[PDB]
C-alpha cells in the first residue's frame, strides 16, 4: 500500500497537492458537533 | 510504471503463512495410531455370521 | 414580505453569484431545479413562489460575453432560473471603462433597467438592492456605474449594496486596472451607500493560513464571500433575539455621507483538523475576528482608528457572553477607537446555525461571527491606487485607447482631484478636536 | 577483465537479519507499555520487567 | 459570434495556413471529409468560430487562398485535409510575382484584388459578428510582401474599428533565402507599421535553433517548423473558443499589449517543449513552464530580450490549475528580473486561464513579448536595406515600373523614426 | 481554575517534554489517543475538548524539524493540537547569533501568538515553565528571546527555568561555553526561578542506585519528568500541607539576583526482585540530604546553605518530618548561614508517586524532592568562567559570531557581569 | 528540506559519483531504474535532500556531471545506475584540457562553464531552501583542478552565505603520475584556499595501505577505492537524513571544527573495517570501534597525525547505543593521548549520533579530525614545486596560454603564508 502518494504514513508521504488535506488522524465520520454546546440553566 | 507499482505492491501484500507442519514419519505413525486405537473399538462390534 | 434584488455583473460577479445560489438553494432546502422536496414561508427574501411547485430566484445575470452565460444554462442549475433574465451580450468590453459605459453598455442597460422594473413590480415589500461586480473589468465597472446612476434616479431613497471587489497592490491580473478603478471610484463615489473591501490576496492568505489550502482556485474564494453574504442575510429570513435589517447598516456605519467604504471579516474558518482539538467560544471567536489578519482587505488597522463597527453572531451565542466579549474588546489597548465615538459597536444575534455545502472544505460550527467595519486606515488603498495612477499618467500611457472610443481627457483629471478629496476628509476627520 | 567499477569491498557483513533496524529508540522506550498486569506481587513485576528490558535490549 | 476569418498568399502564408488549419481540425476532432467525430459536448460548443455549416452536416473552414501561381494550390488541395476548403475560394493569377515588389502590389495586384476583396466582403457581411482578420505572410519575397500589405490597407479603410493580426515571417542574414530581402521587407512594413493592428514576428533562424536544441530533432522539416508556429499560433485564441477562469480575447490582449499606437510588433513563444528522451525524465510543473517560458531561448525571433527591457509580457495558461500559482510566480519573476522590466509600469504581465489543454497534454502555455529587443532586427535590415542602396542595385528593376526612389527614401526615414523613438522608451526614467 | 502552560525550546527541551508529558498523562489517566476510557485535576495541565478528549497546554519551538516529525509520527501523534508543534527552518548549529538576532526573530512572533491565544483561554495563571538546554545554539537563543519578551508583555508572572547546564567534564558541544556565558548573561535578570540540571550528577545517580550499566538520554528524561511531577503535584491534588509555585519564589529568593537553585530526589530505587523496605522517613531524608546524592555536580560541604524546601509525597507524617528535620539540623555535616534561623519549608502530598510501566524505577509509598539555594553553586560559574576565557584568550571561533550580526564586546559584558555574579555570592555568605 | 546538491567534475569526481550515487541508492532502496523498493518508512520522509520527484513516482539525483572528455561520460553512463542521471545535466567538452590547468581555467573553462552555470542556477532555483553545495575533484588533473576551482569561486561570487564543501583527492610523490602535479596542484590549491567553506583531503597511498593491511585482499582496484570514499562520503551526512540522539548537520560540524577562518582542511577515516575473510564473533562493541578510529595509521592521508597536535577532532556514530560510553571513553582518550592534543582547546571533540546504521553493520562510525600533521604535505608539495620553478621548467605552455610567472610566485608565497601561520598555532602555548 504505501507506494508514493495514495496511502496514510504520514504528511511528508502524503505530499497532498490541488483542493485540500487528506485526513490524518482519525477525525469523527462525518457531521459531528464541533465544539461546547451551551445554554444550559436548568 | 504504475503497472509495475500495481504488481509489486500486490505481491508484497502476501507472505505471513508458515504453519509447520513437516510430515513423513511422524504423520505416517500418527495415521497407524489412530487407526489401530480407532479400528479396535470397530473390531469388537462385528455381528458374527 | 421582505425582498432584496441582487444583480450580477462580469465575470468575477456572476461566479462569485453561482456560488452565491448554490448556498442559499442549499441552505434553504430547494434542488437545484427548483420544485419544493418531499408552509415556513422564509423564502419570500431571495425567492418568489410560482404559483405551483418551484421557485425563481430574484437574480439578474448580465455580461456582454456569453462564455459564463452558456456556461449556466448548461450546467446543473438550467431549470432554477428565468431563461428571459440571464442576459448575455455579443462582445465583451475588453477591459475598456469608456467602450462599456458609452459604446455598447447603453442599449443593453435599457432591458436590464425593465427586468429590474419587472421584478420590483412583483415586488412589495422591497428593501434594497445587492451589486456584484468586479472594478479591474473595464465592462463590470463602466455598466455598474452606469446601472448605478440610472437606479439613483429611477428610485431614489432605495438602499443599495455594494460588493466591488478592488485590486490588490501587488497581485493582478491586468496591466490597466488602476484606470478602470479610479474612474469606477469617481462614478460611485456618491452613488452607494455602502461599499466592501474584498481584494483577492487577503482571502489568498486566509484560505493559505487558516484553510491551509496550497492551491485553491476561485471556487473556494466564492465559497467564503457567499458564506460572508449568507451571514449577513440571514437576519431578515429567519428569528433571532437580536433582528437586524439592512436599514440598520448605513444607519450605525455612515457618521458623514462621504465616509461609507467598509472591510469584512468573518469567523470561524476552520478544517476538521483543528477544529476537533479547539474550544469554539464565544469570546475566542470574537477575539479572532479582531486580530490583523483575518480581514478580507489588505489593510493594517492599528494604522489608523475606528469609527464603526457592526458584527452579527449566528448560532447560539447568549448575549451575556456578547458583553462581556465586548467589554474585554474594550479593555484590549491594541485596539483604540476616535475620540467622538464613546460607542460604536453594533451586535446582532441569530438562532439559525451556519449551513456547509456537502464536499465543501469548512467544518459545521455551531457559532459564526460576521464582522463589517469602517475605519480610518481605509485611505492607504486610495493613496497607493492614486500613485500608482499618476506613475502610468505621468507619460499618457494607454491614453490614447480611451481617447479613441469617444473619451474626454479631463474625467482622469476630476477623478484624481476627488480621489484627493476623499482622501483629505479621511485625514481630517481622523484628527482629534 | 571485469568491465567499469566493479567494488568488492563489501563493508557491509550481510547475511544477518536486522529487523529491528528501522525501530527508533526514542518511540520504542516511549511507547511499547506492554503488558503489566495490575499484580501486587514483586517478584512478578520484577520478572515481567526484567524480560521487557531484554526485549527492549535485542 | 465571435468568428475571425483567415487570408492566405504566397507560399510561406500557405503553408502556415494549410498546418495551422489541420492543426485546427485535429483539436476540434474533425475529420478530412468534414464530419465531426469527436467525443466531447464542449468540443463543438463554438464551431462557428472557425468553420461555418453546410448542408448535410459538413463543416467547412473560412479560408480564403490567392496568389499569383498554381503549383502551391494544387499541392496543397492533394496533400492531406486539402479538401476541406470551398474550391471557390481559390483564387489564383497566371503572371507571377518575380519577387518584386513593385510588379506585385502595382502591377498585377491592382487588377487581381477585385476578386479577393469580392469574396472577403462576402465572407464579412456572411458572417455574424466579426472581430477580427488574421494574414499569414512573408516578408522576403514579392507577392506575399506586397498583396499582405495590400489587403491589409484596402481591409483597413473599410473596417477601422475591427481589429487584425498578421503573422509575419521576417528575413535574417544567417537564413537568407533570396537576395532581395532588404527592399520588399522595408516597403510592407513601411505599410505594416501604420496600417497593421498586432504584427507577430518569426525568424527562421530561432525556428531552427529551437528545433536542434530544445527538440533535438536529428532531421527537422519544414512540415515540423510550420506545425510549430502553427501550435503556436493556435494557442492564442484558446480561452476564446474553450471556456477558462480568466478569459481574455484577442481585443483584451491588444487593450493590455499597446502602450503607444505605434507599437504592435510580437514575439511569440510556446511551452512546454521536451525532447524524445528527457521527457520520459522530466516533469510537469508551473514554476518550470513558467521557466521555460521566459527562457529567451524560447523566443520564435533572433532578437535577445537580454539586451533589452520588457513592455508588456502575457502567458496564455492551458489546462486546470489554480489561479493565484500562477500569479505569484508572475510577481516573483518581475520581482527577479525587475532591472529586465520596464519601471514607471507596475505589473506588466498578464494572465490567462483557459481549461481545456490541448490533446495528449495535461497543461500548455503560450507567451507573448512586446520588449525593446526587436530593435536590432529593425538596424540590422536598415543597414542590409543603405548598403544595397547606396550603389543603386536592383533598383533599376523598380524603377522601371513606375516606381521612384522618393518613397523609398520615405520608407528608410520611417524606419529610422521607428527605430528612434522605439528606442527612446527604453532609457526612459520616471 | 488554577491553568500552567509549559514551553519546550531545543532538541533536548523536546526530548524531556515527551517523557514528561508521557509521564502526565500516565498519571491522570489519559489514554494517548487523548479519549479518556471508562475530578477536574487535569484542568491544571489539559483542556477540555468538549466531548472527548484533552489537550496538554505546551507549545515545541525548534528550528529543525527532525524532532517536530519524529513527535508527529510518533505514538504521541494523536494528542497535540497540530498547530502548535511550531518547526522553523535552520538549526542554529550551536551559534547563538543564528538563534537570537539572525532567523529567531520570523518565529518568536508566530509563538507570541501561540502563547497568547493560549493564554487567553486560561484564567488562573501562576505562572510558566521553560525548557531548554544551554548548551545549544538554537535552544539557548530562543529561550532567551522568548523569556524577554514575556517580562515585558506580561510582567508579573512568573517563570521557571529548568535550564540544562553543561556537565563539569564530559562534553558533546566545544564551543558551549561561548552559549551558555551569553544565555547565562540574558537569563539573570529575566527569569524568577532557575534549576541545575548538569548530566554528569544524574550518570552517577543511575549508575550508584539503579545498578545500571546500560543508561541513556531516556532514562534521564525520566527522572527528570519524575522530578516535575513530584513538585507540581501539590496544585492538582489535596495533602496536609499544600505549597503553591507562587509559594516557591518568595521563599527560595532571599535576593532577587541568585534565584538559581539545585534539586535532588529520594529514593530512587531499582526494581530487582527484592523486598527492599518500607524506606522510613528518617532514612529517606537523610539520603535526600546526601552530597553524592545530589541531582547537581555541586557539592553541598564547600559551601553554605542558604534556603531549602522539600516536598513529602505519599502517607508521610508530618511528626515524622519534623523529628527527621530535628535530626538533620542536629548533624553537624551541614551548615547554614547566620542571617537564617530556619530555612526549611516542608510541603505534603496524599498522592503516591506513580510508576512508569516500563520504566527503572519501583513503586514506593513515600517519596521527596527537594530543592535547595545553597551557596556553594559559585564553583560552576567560576569552572565556567575558566573554560569562558581560555577560549577568548586569542579570540577563537570569535569570528563567525561576529560575521552573523554579533558585535564583539558583549562578551567583556557577560565576562563582567559573573564577575559581579561570584562577588555577589561570595559577599552574601560571609559571616555578620 | 534543506537539500544539498552534487556537482562533480573530471574523471576523478565522475569516478567517485558514480559510486555515492550507487551507495546512496542502496541505501534508500532505489533501483537502476529509479523505482523504490524500499520496506521501512524511514527511507523517503528525508529523499528529497539528494533527489527529486518525476512523474509517475521516479526519484532522480540533483547531480551535475561536467568534463572536457566525452569519454568519460558515455563510460559511466553505459555502467549500471547510469539511467537515474538526467542527460540535460551532462556538460561536456570536445578539445580538452590536457591536464593543462591554464588551459582549463583562463581558455576553455570560462567559454565553456556558461552553460553549467545556467544549469546550477535552475536546480538551485528549483530547490525549496538551499543548504549548500558539494564538490568530489583532485587535484592531480588538469580540467577538473581548473574548472571546479573557478566554479567555486564564481558560485562563492553568488552565494556568500551558504555553506559549501569540497572532497580532494591531492597527488603523492611516491605514487606520481604527472611531473605538472605540482604546478597545478599549488594553483589550484591557493584559489581552493580563500573560496572553499570546508574542504576534506584524500590519499591514494593511504587507501592503498588500509586496503593491503586490514582488508587483506590481494588485488585491490580503483572501483573499490572509490566504494571506500563513497562509504566515507555518505556517513558524514547520516544524521541530515535519518533522526537520531544529537542530530548534527554540515553546519553544525563546520561551526565546531574550524578555530580559524583559514584553517578548513580535514583528514578523515571510518570504522570498522573488517576482512573479507571475517570469521563470525562478538561484536564491534564502543571500545574497539573508538580504537580502531585513532590509530594514527587508520586515516585516509598520507599525513602521520601524531607528527602534530590536534586542533579538534569529530565523531559520527551510527547504529543505537548510549552517550555515555561515548563521552567517557572520549575524555579517555583525550586523558591517555593529552600530548597529542594542544592545551588551550580543552575537551576538543565533537560526538554525533544517528540511529540507522549502515546497511550490514550494527555499529559504525566517520570519524573526522582537523590536526596539525597536514603541514608536511604542503611543505613537500611545495618544495616539489619550487625545485621545478628554479629553472622555469615546463612553464612555457603555462605562459603561452595568457598568464605569467607572478600568479605562481603570489601563489606560492600564499602557501608558504599558510604553513607558517599553521605551524605557529602548533607551537602556540596558553
Ligand atoms: N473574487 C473573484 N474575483 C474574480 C474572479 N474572476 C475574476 N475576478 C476578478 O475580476 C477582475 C477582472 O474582471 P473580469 O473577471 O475579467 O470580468 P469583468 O470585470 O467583467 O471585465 P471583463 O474581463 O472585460 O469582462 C480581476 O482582477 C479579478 O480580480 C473570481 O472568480 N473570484
Ligand atoms: N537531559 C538531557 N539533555 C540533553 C538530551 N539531549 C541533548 N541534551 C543536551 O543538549 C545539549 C546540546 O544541544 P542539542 O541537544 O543539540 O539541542 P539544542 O540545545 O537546541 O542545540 P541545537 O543543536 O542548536 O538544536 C547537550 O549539551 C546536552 O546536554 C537529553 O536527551 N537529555
Ligand atoms: N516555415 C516555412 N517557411 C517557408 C516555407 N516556404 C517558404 N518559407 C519561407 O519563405 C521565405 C521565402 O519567401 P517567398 O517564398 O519568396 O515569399 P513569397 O514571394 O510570398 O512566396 C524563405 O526564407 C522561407 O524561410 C514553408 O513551407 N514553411
Ligand atoms: N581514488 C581514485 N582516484 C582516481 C580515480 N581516477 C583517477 N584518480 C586519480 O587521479 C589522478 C589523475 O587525475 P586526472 O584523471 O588527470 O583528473 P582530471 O584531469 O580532472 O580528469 C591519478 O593520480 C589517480 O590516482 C578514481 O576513480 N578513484
Ligand atoms: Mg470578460
Ligand atoms: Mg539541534
Amino acid at each position: 500500500y504505501p507506494w508514493n502518494n495514495r496511502t496514510q504514513n504520514t504528511l511528508l508521504l502524503k505530499d497532498d497537492v490541488g483542493r485540500s488535506k487528506p485526513s490524518a488522524y482519525s477525525l469523527p465520520p462525518v457531521d459531528y458537533t464541533y465544539g461546547r454546546p451551551l445554554e444550559r440553566d436548568e | 510504471i504504475e503497472q509495475d507499482y500495481m504488481y509489486r505492491s500486490q505481491q508484497d501484500s502476501f507472505k505471513p503463512r508458515l504453519l509447520p507442519k513437516g510430515n513423513k514419519a511422524s504423520d505416517l505413525s500418527y495415521t497407524y495410531t489412530k487407526q489401530k486405537l480407532s479400528q479396535i473399538q470397530q473390531n469388537n462390534n462385528k455381528e458374527l455370521f | 414580505m421582505r425582498e432584496v434584488i441582487s444583480i450580477h455583473v462580469g465575470q468575477g460577479g456572476i461566479q462569485v453569484g453561482n456560488a452565491c445560489w448554490e448556498l442559499f438553494c442549499l441552505e434553504h432546502g430547494i434542488q437545484p431545479d427548483g420544485q419544493m422536496p418531499s408552509g415556513d414561508d422564509a423564502f419570500n427574501t431571495f425567492f418568489s413562489e410560482t404559483g405551483a411547485g418551484k421557485h425563481v430566484p430574484r437574480a439578474v445575470f448580465l455580461d456582454l460575453e456569453p462564455t459564463v452565460i452558456d456556461e449556466v444554462r448548461t450546467g446543473t442549475y438550467r431549470q432554477l432560473f428565468h431563461p428571459e433574465q440571464l442576459i448575455s451580450g455579443k462582445e465583451d468590453a475588453a477591459n475598456n471603462f469608456a467602450r462599456g459605459h458609452y459604446t455598447i453598455g447603453k442599449e443593453i442597460v435599457d432591458l436590464c433597467l425593465d427586468r429590474i422594473r419587472k421584478l420590483a413590480d412583483n415586488c412589495t415589500g422591497l428593501q434594497g438592492f445587492l451589486v456584484f461586480n468586479s472594478v479591474g473589468g473595464g465592462t463590470g465597472s463602466g455598466l455598474g456605474s452606469l446601472l448605478l446612476e440610472r437606479l439613483s434616479v429611477d428610485y431614489g431613497k432605495k438602499s443599495k449594496l455594494g460588493f466591488t471587489i478592488y485590486p490588490s497592490p501587488q497581485v493582478s491580473t491586468a496591466v490597466v486596472e488602476p484606470y478602470n478603478s479610479i474612474l469606477s471610484t469617481h462614478s460611485l463615489l456618491e452613488h452607494t451607500d455602502v461599499a466592501v473591501m474584498l481584494d483577492n490576496e487577503a482571502i489568498y492568505d486566509i484560505c493559505r493560513r487558516n484553510l491551509d489550502i496550497e492551491r485553491p482556485t476561485y471556487t473556494n474564494l466564492n465559497r467564503l464571500i457567499a458564506q460572508v453574504i449568507s451571514s449577513l442575510t440571514a437576519s431578515l429570513r429567519f428569528d433571532g433575539a437580536l433582528n437586524v435589517d439592512i436599514t440598520e447598516f448605513q444607519t450605525n456605519l455612515v457618521p458623514y455621507p462621504r465616509i461609507h467604504f467598509m472591510l469584512s471579516s468573518y469567523a470561524p474558518i476552520i478544517s476538521a483538523e483543528k477544529a476537533y482539538h479547539e474550544q469554539l467560544s464565544v469570546a475566542e471567536i470574537t477575539n479572532s475576528a479582531f486580530e490583523p489578519a483575518n480581514m478580507m482587505a489588505k489593510c493594517d488597522p492599528r494604522h489608523g482608528k475606528y469609527m464603526a463597527c457592526s458584527m452579527m453572531y449566528r448560532g447560539d451565542v447568549v448575549p451575556k457572553d456578547v458583553n462581556a466579549s465586548i467589554a474585554t474588546i474594550k479593555t484590549k489597548r491594541t485596539i483604540q477607537f476616535v475620540d467622538w465615538c464613546p460607542t460604536g459597536f453594533k451586535v446582532g444575534i441569530n438562532y439559525q446555525p451556519p449551513t456547509v455545502v456537502p464536499g465543501g472544505d469548512l467544518a459545521k460550527v455551531m457559532r459564526a461571527v460576521c464582522m463589517i467595519s469602517n475605519s480610518t486606515a481605509i485611505a492607504e488603498v486610495f493613496s497607493r491606487l492614486d500613485h500608482k495612477f499618476d506613475l502610468m499618467y505621468a507619460k499618457r500611457a494607454f491614453v490614447h485607447w480611451y481617447v479613441g472610443e469617444g473619451m474626454e481627457e479631463g474625467e482622469f483629471s476630476e477623478a484624481r482631484e476627488d480621489l484627493a478629496a476623499l482622501e483629505k476628509d479621511y485625514e481630517e476627520v481622523g484628527i482629534e478636536t | 577483465p571485469q568491465f567499469s567499477n566493479a567494488s568488492q569491498i563489501e563493508v557491509g557483513d550481510r547475511s544477518e537479519v536486522n529487523h529491528r533496524r528501522f525501530v527508533s529508540q526514542s518511540k520504542n522506550v516511549y511507547g511499547n507499555f506492554g503488558k503489566f498486569d495490575p499484580v501486587s506481587n514483586p517478584g512478578i513485576l520484577a520478572s515481567k520487567t526484567k524480560w521487557h528490558h531484554h526485549l527492549q535490549s535485542k | 459570434m465571435r468568428e475571425i476569418v483567415h487570408i492566405q498568399g504566397g507560399q510561406c502564408g500557405n503553408q502556415i495556413g494549410a498546418k495551422f488549419w489541420e492543426v485546427i481540425s485535429d483539436e476540434h476532432g474533425i475529420d478530412p471529409t468534414g464530419t465531426y467525430h469527436g467525443d466531447s459536448d464542449l468540443q463543438l460548443e463554438r464551431i462557428n468560430v472557425y468553420y461555418n455549416e453546410a448542408t448535410g452536416g459538413r463543416y467547412v473552414p473560412r479560408a480564403i487562398l490567392m496568389d499569383l501561381e498554381p503549383g502551391t494550390m494544387d499541392s496543397v488541395r492533394a496533400g492531406p485535409f486539402g479538401q476541406l476548403f470551398r474550391p471557390d475560394n481559390f483564387v489564383f493569377g497566371q503572371t507571377g510575382a518575380g519577387n518584386n515588389w513593385a510588379k506585385g502590389h502595382y502591377t498585377e495586384g491592382a487588377e487581381l484584388i477585385d476578386s479577393v476583396l469580392d469574396v472577403v466582403r462576402k465572407e464579412a457581411e456572411g458572417c455574424d459578428c466579426l472581430q477580427g482578420f488574421q494574414i499569414t505572410h512573408s516578408l522576403g519575397g514579392g507577392t506575399g510582401s506586397g498583396m499582405g500589405t495590400l489587403l491589409i490597407s484596402k481591409v483597413r479603410e473599410e473596417y477601422p474599428d475591427r481589429i487584425m493580426e498578421t503573422f509575419s515571417v521576417v528575413p535574417s542574414p544567417k537564413v537568407s533565402d533570396t537576395v532581395v530581402e532588404p527592399y520588399n521587407a522595408t516597403l510592407s512594413v513601411h505599410q505594416l507599421v501604420e496600417n497593421a493592428d498586432e504584427c507577430m514576428v518569426i525568424d527562421n533562424e530561432a525556428l531552427y535553433d529551437i528545433c536542434f536544441r530544445t527538440l533535438k530533432l536529428t532531421t527537422p522539416t519544414y512540415g515540423d517548423l510550420n506545425h510549430l508556429v502553427s501550435a503556436a499560433m493556435s494557442g492564442v485564441t484558446c480561452c476564446l473558443r474553450f471556456p477558462g477562469q480568466l478569459n481574455s480575447d484577442l481585443r483584451k490582449l491588444a487593450v493590455n499589449l499597446i502602450p503607444f499606437p505605434r507599437l504592435h510588433f510580437f514575439m511569440i513563444g510556446f511551452a512546454p517543449l521536451t525532447s524524445r528522451g528527457s521527457q520520459q525524465y522530466r516533469a510537469l510543473t508551473v514554476p518550470e513552464l513558467t521557466q521555460q517560458m521566459f527562457d529567451a531561448k524560447n523566443m520564435m525571433c533572433a532578437a535577445d530580450p537580454r539586451h533589452g527591457r520588457y513592455l508588456t509580457a502575457s502567458a496564455l495558461f492551458r489546462g486546470r490549475m489554480s489561479t493565484k500559482e500562477v500569479d505569484e510566480q508572475m510577481l516573483n519573476v518581475q520581482n527577479k528580473n525587475s532591472s529586465y522590466f520596464v519601471e514607471w509600469i507596475p505589473n506588466n504581465i498578464k494572465s490567462s486561464i483557459c481549461d481545456i489543454p490541448p490533446k495528449g497534454l495535461k497543461m500548455a502555455v503560450t507567451f507573448v513579448g512586446n520588449s525593446t529587443a526587436i530593435q536590432e532586427m529593425f538596424k540590422r535590415v536598415a543597414e542590409q536595406f543603405t548598403a544595397m542602396f547606396r550603389r543603386k542595385a536592383f533598383l533599376h528593376w523598380y524603377t522601371g515600373e513606375g516606381m521612384d526612389e522618393m518613397e523609398f527614401t520615405e520608407a528608410e526615414s520611417n524606419m529610422n523614426d521607428l527605430v528612434s523613438e522605439y528606442q527612446q522608451y527604453q532609457d526612459a526614467t520616471a
